C-alpha cells in the first residue's frame, strides 16, 4: 500500500542498464515513425 | 405535539369484537392507606363501590392492600402486557369510580397519537387504482408511434 | 502504606511472624541417628504448645489442618476475605490472593491419598518480645482441582474436571501467648526437588536487552 | 473531578461456557492533567482511533506535535498493561477501540494589556483516553456502491404508501 | 471413477484427518523455547507451544512490522515455512525479499508461484477434458518464468491457447490472490501422500522419488483452499503476498510422441518489489520465451 | 444546601427511574411479582373467555413436565409425596388433535376447492408457534403457565395453549371448543394472502397441474400491459389465457416476476381464496 | 470587526473535523535493516544515527585532548585507533586517535 | 514573484546571511561533519565545494589566499584547507561534501541534515544503500541484461 517509485527497489547494478534500455526504446520508437508514407498513409 | 411524540396506527387485541368480545383490563391493584386523608376516597370506594364492581367483572382480578401511604395508586394491567398506573391521591368516590371503569374498558394500547382515525386489511374490494386501471387497451398491445408488422 | 509508624508508648502488635522457624527440609523421595535428633526437637515443642493449652493433642491435629487447609482454599472461590483472615496468617494471605485480585478460581479438594502426617514441631525463641509462637509443618498428599479464569473469563490455567495429585508440605502457626490465637496457614514448604508445575496456556515472549545506540549486543 | 476510566480494568467477566466465542481483552488507559489543548489533542487521537497497535506508534513516532509523544508513552504502556495483567498474548495484537481528550483542571492568569486593560489567560490541561482492545483492528467499512444506492432507492420507492386515505 | 469434484473433496478429508492426526500426538501443552538469533530483536526468547505455535506466533510477539515482512524463516539454519508448526526448542531468524541474501526467499516464493498456477490450471478446463498436472520444475529465479509440465487432453493436441485465454488463466490467478489464502503445509510419510494423490499417476512418481532422497520417507504437502500438492520446499505464507502475476506463455514440450508435456509459463512480483508498468512489461515478454531447464 | 424534603425525594424518583432504563433488570414471571392470587387468576382467565372450564382441568392445562421434573430437583436438593401432579402431556395431544381436525373442517366447508396440500398449510400456519404463541401471550396463558424456564418458550407455550384446549374440550364439548377455535385461531387468517400462509415454490408449476385436472388447456402467458421497458423502473403486466380467454393478470418490474406473480393470482382465483371473497361469517348459528 | 453572532459548536465542528484540518498519515516509514527501528525513508535511521554521533562525540573529545587548546588544527590527516589496533603503512604520517575500546562492526577499518 | 531567484533570504540581511554561512562553513572544515537546519546546510553546501576549488588553486595563489581569510573565521583552519582538504580531493572533480536529512529537531522541530567533507576519519554515517542486486526483482532485471546481450551479439 506504500508509495514505490520507478527506480525504489532497483541495485546499484540494474539502475544504469534500466535507464539505457528505457531511453534506447524510446529512440527507435521514434526512428520508426520517420517514414509515414511508407507505413499505408491515409488519403492525401 | 405530533412531531415530538410517538405514534401508532389504530389497532386492536387479537382482533378483539371479530369473534367475540374479551375485556383487556384482567388486573387491579389499589394501594389504600388505613389511616392516611389522601386515601379517604380510596377507602370509601373500597367500602361500597369495589365490590360491585368485582361482580360486574368476573375477568378482572382485583388486589386491594392497605398499607401506610400518601399517595393511593391503581395499577391496571392488560392482557396485551400493558402496564398502567393511576393516581387516585385525593380523589373522591365517584372521581374513583369513572376512573375504573375507564381503565376497564380500556385496550391497553398506548394512549398515543392515533395517525388515521380507522383501519382496514380489506381497503378494496374491486382492485386498487393503478396507471392503467382506466386505460383502454390497443390492437396487438402496440406502443405509441410504433412501426407494426416490421 | 510507606513508613512504620514512628516512636510512640504504641507499637504495631503482629499476630504472625515472618517466616518458617525451622525449615523442614522435605527428604528427597517422599513422594511415596539424625532422624532420632528430629523427634527430641519436635517432643520439646510439643511440650512447650502444651505449656499454653494442656489440652492440644499432636494426634488430632492433621485432621485438623486439612479443614484449615480445604476452608482456605475455598474461600479464593467466593472472595470469602473476612473468613480468610481467621483460616491463614497475615503473612500468607497476602500470597495466596494478590495474584487473583481480578481473576476467577476455581479449586476443589478430591481425595486424599495419604492421611496426613505432622513432620514437624517448633516454637519461637523464649520470649522474643513477649509473643511465642508455635509452628507445625504438616505433610500433605492430596488430589486437587484447579481452573484459573481471566478477567474476561477465559480459563488461564488448569483444567475445571481433572484432578491430579498435590504433595505440599503446609506450614501452621499460632501465637501461643495470644488469648484468642488460632492454628493458621502460615506457608508452604516447596521441595526443590518437587516436579515442575504444569504449563500454563498462553505462549510468551521474554525479551532481549533493550540496548542504547552506544550500547552493544553482548551474546 | 471523575476517574471513572481508571476503574473499567476492574470488571471480572464470569468464566465462559466451553461453546462461547473468546472474549476480547480489553485495556483502558490514560493520562491525567497533561498540559496540552484538548482541541489540539483531539486531532492526535482521532488519527490512530482504529489502528493497530503498532500504526498507532508509528503513525505518532513520526509527528511533529508534542501531543504525540504523550500519547504514545500511554500506547506503550497500556500494551504493556495488557499483555502482563490483562492476559493478552501477543503485544502487537491490539488495536485502538476508543481514543480522544478531554477537559482537565485548568488555571487562569492575568494578561496584561495596554492602556490598563487585560484579559485572563487559561493555563491549559487536558486528559487522553484509550481503549485498546485485543485482535486485529476491524477492516474500514467499504465505500457505498452503485448497486447500493439502487438497492436502497429502489427500496424507498416500494415502500412509499398511499397518504391520507384508507 | 471419482468426479472432480468429489476427488477433490477425498483428498482435502485425507488431508484433514491427516492434519488431526499429527495435533493429537501432543495432546497436553509442552512448552519449546526458540531463541532469536536475527540483528534485531538479539536475544528475544520465544516460549511457545509445541507443535502448535509457527514462527509466525513468534513474528506477532515481536510486532506487526515482523509478520508483514517475514517470508520465510529460518529455524536452526533451515528454511522454514512462516505457517509450519515449531517442534522443538531452536534457533530461528525470519527472511525478507530485502535481505542481502534472499536466494531462498525467492525460490520460496518462485514454488509458491507455481503451486497458484497449478491450482489455476487444473480447474481452467472444462469437465470434457482431463488435465494431469505433473511437475513443478525448479528453474532458477533467473530464467524469467516460473513453470509448471501439465499433460492436457489428448483430444486438445492441436488446441494452443489465445491471447485472451492466458488472460482467463491469468483472471484466475488474481482471485486467488485476492482470496488471500493461506498455504497450508503438512509434512506426512510417503504412505499418507499415496493415498491422497493414487489416482495421478505423476504425482505418485513424483512422491516415490521425494520419499527416495529423505531416510524417513517424509514428503510435504501444501495446501491453499481445497488445492493441494507436493512442494520441493517451503513455501510463503499467503498468496496475498503475490501482486504483479501473470501467466506469460504455454510451450508445448519435446518430444510430443509419448505424451504432450506442455509447460506453463508465469513471471510474478510481490507487493515488497513491485515494478514499474514500464519494467513490468520488459519482465512479461521475456516470461514468454521457453525456460528449458538443464 | 436548601431546606426541605420534597424535591430531595422526588428527585431521588428519578434518579431511580433512569438507573432502570440504564440497566434494565431481568425479566421475572408474573407470578413471582407482588398481587397474584393463582386460584383467582385462574377463575378470571375462564370468565374473560366467557367459558366454563373445570378448573382441576384447567389447573393441570398449565402444568408442564418440564416445570414438574425441576419442581422435584428442588425437592430433594433441599431434602423435603403430595407433588403426584399430573402434567399436560396427555390435555395437550387431545387438544392438538381437535384442534386441527376443526381447523380442517372450518377451512374445508368454506373453502371447498382449495387443495388438501393448502388446507393442510393453512392448519399448520394456524397452528404454528408464530401464532399460537402470539395468542397465547395475549390470553394470559403464559402468565398460568408453570414452566420451568422463563420466558416460557414457545415449544412449551403452543403445548399449554393447546392442552387449554383440551380442558375446554372435557369442560364443554367440542361445539363449544369449536366455537373457540373460529374465535381465536380463524380469526388469525384476517388481512393475510393465501400464500403468505402456504408458502409455494413455483406456483406455474401448480397451476398447470390444477388446470390439467380441470380438462382445461395450459395457460399461455401474454404481455397485456407494459411502461418504461428499457429503464430501471419498468413495469409490466402479463395475463394468462387460456384458449384465447384471460384468466388472470399479474404486474411486475419483470416479466418474470409479472408471470409469476399472475399465476399466483390465478391459484388465488381457482382456490377461491381471493382478496375480495366472501368474508368469514363468525354470526352465531341461529 | 467584531462577530455578530456567536457561531455554533455544529459550524465550528464543521470547520476544525474538516479533513483539511485532520492530521494525515504517513506511508513513507518503514523499518532500519540495521538496527530494527522505525523511520522515514528519505530520513537517516534516528537510532543509528544516534549510535555514530554518540561515537564521533567520543572521537572528537580525543581529539580535543591531543590538540590541548584553540586555534591547533594540525596540517595532517588523522585516524582513528582502537584497542588492539596498530597504524598501517598509509597511517604513517597521520594524527592517531586512540579509542580505548574495540572497533565497533560498523565502524569498519578502511 | 521569485522567479529564477537561486539564494535564500536568511539571517538579518545579505551580510547577515554570508556571515551565518561563514560560521556554518568555518565548523564543517573544523568538524569534518556537522549537523544544522537543512535550509542552511543545502545554501551553505555550494559554498563549501567552491573553497575547496579555491584551496586546489594553492597557497601561492593570492586571490585563493584572500577567499580562504575571509571564509574560515579560525586562521589555523586555513593551512588545513591548502595541506588537509585540498589534497585530499584532489582526484576528484566536484562532489566533495554529502549532505542527509536527519529526524526534525526537537525544541523547535526544524527540518535538519548533517553535511560532511567526505573522506573524513570519523565514523561512517548510515547511509542509504539500494537493494542488493540479489533480490527477487533485480534477479529478473539481471536475467533480462544478458538476455540481451546474448542477441546483442548476434
Amino acid at each position: 500500500k506504500s508509495g514505490t517509485w520507478w527506480d525504489e527497489h532497483l541495485s546499484e547494478e540494474n539502475v544504469p542498464f534500466i535507464k539505457q534500455l528505457v531511453s534506447d526504446e524510446d529512440k527507435a520508437q521514434l526512428a520508426s515513425k520517420l517514414c509515414p508514407l511508407k507505413d499505408e498513409p491515409w488519403p492525401i | 405535539t405530533a412531531r415530538g411524540t410517538p405514534s401508532r396506527f389504530l389497532a386492536s387485541v387479537l382482533h378483539n369484537g371479530l369473534g367475540r368480545y374479551v375485556q383487556q383490563l384482567q388486573r387491579l391493584s389499589f394501594s389504600v392507606s388505613r389511616d392516611g386523608a389522601s386515601s379517604r376516597g380510596a377507602r370509601e370506594f373500597v367500602e361500597r363501590e369495589v365490590i360491585d364492581f368485582a361482580r360486574r367483572n368476573p375477568g378482572v382480578v382485583i388486589y386491594v392492600n392497605s398499607r401506610p401511604c400518601c399517595v393511593p395508586r391503581v395499577v391496571a394491567e392488560y392482557l396485551n402486557g400493558a402496564v398502567r398506573e393511576e393516581s387516585i391521591h385525593c380523589k373522591s368516590v365517584e372521581e374513583i369510580s369513572t376512573l375504573v371503569q375507564k381503565l376497564a374498558d380500556q385496550s391497553g394500547l398506548d394512549v398515543i397519537r392515533i395517525r388515521k382515525p380507522f383501519h382496514t386489511d380489506n381497503p378494496s374490494i374491486q382492485g386498487q387504482w393503478h396507471p392503467f386501471t382506466n386505460k383502454p387497451t390497443t390492437f396487438r398491445g402496440l406502443r405509441p408511434r410504433e412501426v407494426q408488422d416490421p | 502504606l510507606v513508613i512504620p509508624p514512628e516512636k510512640s508508648d504504641r507499637s504495631i502488635h503482629l499476630a504472625c511472624t515472618a517466616g518458617i522457624f525451622d525449615a523442614y527440609v522435605p527428604p528427597e523421595g517422599d513422594a511415596r541417628t539424625e532422624r532420632m535428633k528430629k523427634t527430641m526437637a519436635s517432643q520439646v515443642s510439643i511440650r512447650r504448645i502444651k505449656d499454653y493449652d494442656a489440652n492440644f493433642k499432636i494426634k488430632d491435629f492433621p485432621e485438623k489442618a486439612k479443614d484449615i487447609f480445604i476452608e482456605a482454599h475455598l474461600c479464593l472461590n467466593n472472595s470469602d476475605h473476612d473468613r480468610l483472615h481467621t483460616l491463614v496468617t497475615e503473612h500468607c494471605f497476602p500470597d495466596m490472593t494478590w495474584d487473583i485480585k481480578y481473576k476467577t478460581v476455581r479449586w476443589s479438594f478430591v481425595e486424599s491419598l495419604e492421611p496426613s502426617h505432622v513432620v514437624q514441631v517448633r516454637c519461637s525463641s523464649m520470649m522474643n518480645q513477649g509473643n511465642v509462637y508455635g509452628q507445625i509443618t504438616v505433610r500433605m498428599h492430596t488430589r486437587q482441582t484447579l481452573a484459573i479464569y481471566d478477567r474476561f473469563g477465559r480459563l488461564m490455567y488448569g483444567q475445571e474436571d481433572v484432578p491430579k495429585d498435590v504433595l505440599e508440605y503446609v506450614v501452621f502457626e499460632k501465637q501461643l501467648t495470644n488469648p484468642y490465637g488460632s492454628w493458621r496457614m502460615h506457608t508452604k514448604i516447596v521441595p526443590p526437588w518437587a516436579p515442575p508445575k504444569q504449563p500454563i496456556l498462553k505462549t510468551v515472549m521474554i525479551p532481549g536487552p533493550q540496548l542504547k545506540p552506544e550500547e552493544e549486543y553482548e551474546e | 473531578i471523575s476517574r471513572k476510566w481508571e476503574k473499567k480494568n476492574k470488571i471480572v467477566y464470569p468464566p465462559q461456557l466451553p461453546g462461547e466465542p473468546r472474549r476480547p481483552a480489553e485495556i483502558y488507559h490514560c493520562r491525567r492533567q497533561i498540559k496540552y489543548s484538548k482541541d489540539k489533542m483531539w486531532y492526535l487521537a482521532k488519527l490512530i482511533r482504529g489502528m493497530s497497535i503498532d500504526q498507532a506508534l508509528a503513525q505518532l513516532e513520526f509527528n511533529d506535535k508534542k501531543g504525540a509523544k504523550i500519547i504514545k508513552e500511554v500506547l506503550l504502556e497500556a500494551q504493556d498493561m495488557a499483555v502482563r495483567d490483562h492476559n493478552v498474548e501477543f503485544r502487537s495484537n491490539l488495536y485502538i477501540a476508543e481514543s480522544t481528550s478531554g477537559r482537565g483542571q485548568c488555571l487562569k492568569r492575568i494578561r496584561y494589556h495596554g492602556r490598563g486593560r487585560f484579559g485572563i489567560m487559561e493555563k491549559v490541561y487536558c486528559h487522553y483516553f484509550v481503549k485498546l482492545v485485543e485482535g486485529p483492528p476491524p477492516p474500514p467499512e467499504p465505500p457505498k456502491t452503485a448497486v447500493a444506492h439502487a438497492k436502497e432507492y429502489i427500496q424507498q420507492l416500494r415502500s412509499r404508501t398511499i397518504v391520507h386515505t384508507l | 471413477q471419482l468426479s472432480p469434484t468429489e476427488l477433490t473433496e477425498m483428498r482435502n478429508d485425507l488431508f484433514n484427518k491427516e492434519k488431526a492426526r499429527q495435533l493429537s500426538l501432543t495432546p497436553r501443552t509442552e512448552k519449546i523455547e526458540v531463541k532469536h538469533v536475527g540483528k534485531t530483536d538479539p536475544g528475544t526468547v520465544f516460549v511457545m507451544n509445541k507443535n502448535i505455535s509457527t514462527p509466525y506466533s513468534c513474528a506477532m510477539h515481536l510486532s506487526e512490522w515482523y509478520c508483514r515482512k517475514s517470508i520465510l524463516a529460518l529455524v536452526d539454519g533451515q528454511p522454514w515455512d512462516m505457517y509450519k508448526p515449531l517442534t522443538k526448542s531452536c534457533e530461528i531468524k525470519f527472511l525478507t525479499f530485502k535481505d542481502c541474501d534472499p536466494g531462498e526467499v525467492n525460490k520460496a516464493y518462485w514454488r509458491s508461484c507455481a503451486m497458484m498456477m497449478g491450482c489455476v490450471i487444473e480447474r481452467a478446463f472444462k469437465d470434457e477434458y482431463m488435465v494431469n498436472l505433473v511437475r513443478a520444475p525448479e528453474v532458477p529465479v533467473i530464467s524469467g518464468a516460473f513453470c509448471y509440465d501439465v499433460v492436457l487432453d489428448s483430444k486438445l493436441d492441436e488446441w494452443m491457447p489465445t491471447k485472451e485465454n492466458l488472460r482467463s488463466f491469468t483472471k484466475d490467478a488474481h482471485a486467488l490472490i485476492y482470496k488471500d489464502l493461506p498455504f497450508e503445509t503438512l509434512e506426512v510419510e510417503a504412505k499418507v501422500a499415496l493415498e491422497i494423490f493414487q489416482h495421478s499417476k505423476y504425482k505418485v512418481d513424483f512422491i516415490e522419488e521425494k520419499a527416495s532422497q529423505n531416510p524417513e520417507r517424509i514428503v510435504k504437502l501444501h495446501r491453499i483452499g481445497d488445492f493441494i500438492d507436493v512442494s520441493e520446499g517451503p513455501l510463503i505464507p499467503r498468496t496475498s503476498i503475490c501482486f504483479q502475476y501473470e501467466v506469460s506463455a504455454v510451450h508445448n514440450l519435446q518430444p510430443t510422441q509419448p505424451s504432450l508435456i506442455r509447460r506453463f509459463q508465469g513471471v510474478s512480483l510481490p507487493v515488497h518489489l513491485r515494478a514499474h508498468f514500464t519494467i513490468w512489461d520488459k519482465l512479461l515478454e521475456r516470461s514468454r520465451k521457453m525456460v528449458t531447464e538443464d | 444546601v436548601k431546606k426541605g424534603f420534597r424535591a430531595a425525594f422526588r428527585f431521588q424518583k428519578e434518579l431511580e427511574r433512569q438507573r432502570l432504563l440504564r440497566c434494565p433488570p431481568p425479566p421475572v414471571r408474573r407470578s413471582e411479582k407482588p398481587n397474584w392470587d393463582y386460584h383467582a387468576e385462574i377463575q378470571a382467565f375462564g370468565h374473560r373467555l366467557q367459558e366454563n372450564f373445570s378448573l382441576d382441568l384447567l389447573k393441570t392445562a398449565f402444568v408442564n413436565s418440564c416445570y414438574i421434573k425441576s419442581e422435584e430437583a428442588k425437592r430433594q436438593q433441599l431434602g423435603i409425596v403430595l407433588l403426584n401432579l399430573k402434567s399436560n402431556q396427555e390435555l395437550s395431544e387431545q387438544g392438538t388433535s381437535f384442534s386441527q381436525t376443526c381447523l380442517t373442517q372450518f377451512l374445508e366447508d368454506e373453502y371447498p376447492d382449495m387443495p388438501t396440500e393448502g388446507i393442510k398449510n393453512l392448519v399448520d400456519f394456524l397452528t404454528g408457534e408464530e401464532v399460537v404463541c402470539h395468542v397465547a401471550r395475549n390470553l394470559a396463558v403464559e402468565q398460568l403457565t408453570l414452566s420451568e424456564e422463563f420466558p416460557v418458550p414457545p415449544a412449551v407455550l403452543q403445548q399449554t395453549f393447546f392442552a387449554v384446549i383440551g380442558a375446554l374440550l372435557q369442560s364443554s364439548g367440542p361445539e363449544r371448543t369449536a366455537l373457540f377455535i373460529r374465535d381465536f385461531l380463524i380469526t388469525q387468517m384476517t388481512g393475510k394472502e393465501l400464500f403468505e400462509m402456504w408458502k409455494i415454490i413455483n406456483p406455474m408449476g401448480l397451476l398447470v397441474e390444477e388446470l390439467k385436472k380441470r380438462n382445461v388447456s395450459a395457460p399461455e402467458s401474454r404481455l397485456t400491459r407494459q411502461s418504461g421497458g428499457t429503464t430501471a423502473l419498468p413495469l409490466y403486466f402479463v395475463g394468462l389465457y387460456c384458449d384465447k380467454k384471460l384468466i388472470a393478470e399479474g404486474p411486475g418490474e419483470t416479466v418474470l416476476v409479472a408471470e409469476e406473480e399472475a399465476a399466483r393470482v390465478a391459484l388465488r382465483k381457482l382456490y377461491g381464496f381471493t382478496e375480495n371473497r366472501r368474508p368469514w361469517n363468525y354470526s352465531k348459528p341461529k | 470587526a467584531a462577530p455578530k453572532n456567536r457561531r455554533t459548536i455544529e459550524v465550528n465542528r464543521c470547520r476544525r473535523r474538516n479533513p483539511q484540518k485532520l492530521i494525515k498519515v504517513k506511508n513513507n516509514i518503514d523499518v532500519c535493516p540495521e538496527c530494527g527501528h522505525l523511520k522515514q525513508k528519505h530520513v537517516l535511521c534516528a537510532y543509528c544515527y544516534e549510535k555514530v554521533c554518540k561515537e564521533t562525540a567520543e572521537i572528537r573529545r580525543q581529539i580535543g585532548k591531543q590538540e590541548g587548546g584553540p586555534f591547533k588544527a594540525p596540517t595532517i590527516e588523522t585516524v582513528v585507533l582502537y584497542t588492539g589496533e596498530t597504524p598501517s603503512e598509509q597511517d604513517q604520517g597521520k594524527r592517531i586517535i586512540e579509542r580505548d575500546r574495540k572497533r565497533p562492526s560498523w565502524f569498519t577499518q578502511n | 514573484i521569485s522567479h529564477g531567484r537561486v539564494f535564500r533570504r536568511m539571517g538579518l540581511g545579505p551580510e547577515s546571511r554570508i556571515h551565518l554561512l561563514r560560521n556554518l562553513l568555518t565548523g564543517l572544515v573544523r568538524h569534518e561533519r556537522i549537523e544544522a537546519p537543512w535550509a542552511r546546510v543545502d545554501e551553505m553546501r555550494g559554498y563549501a565545494e567552491k573553497l575547496i576549488d579555491y584551496g586546489k588553486l594553492g597557497d601561492t595563489n593570492e586571490r585563493a589566499m584572500r577567499m580562504a581569510d575571509f571564509w574560515l573565521t579560525e586562521k589555523d583552519l586555513i593551512p588545513k584547507l591548502f595541506q588537509v582538504l585540498a589534497p585530499r580531493y584532489k582526484d576528484q572533480t566536484g562532489g566533495y561534501t554529502r549532505m542527509l536529512q536527519i529526524p526534525n529537531r526537537s525544541l523547535d522541530r526544524a527540518k535538519m541534515a548533517v553535511i560532511e567533507y567526505k573522506g573524513n576519519c570519523l565514523p561512517p554515517l548510515p547511509l542509504p544503500r539500494r537493494d542488493s542486486h540479489l533480490t527477487l526483482l533485480n534477479q529478473l532485471l539481471q536475467g533480462l541484461r544478458q538476455d540481451l546481450r546474448q542477441s546483442q551479439e548476434a
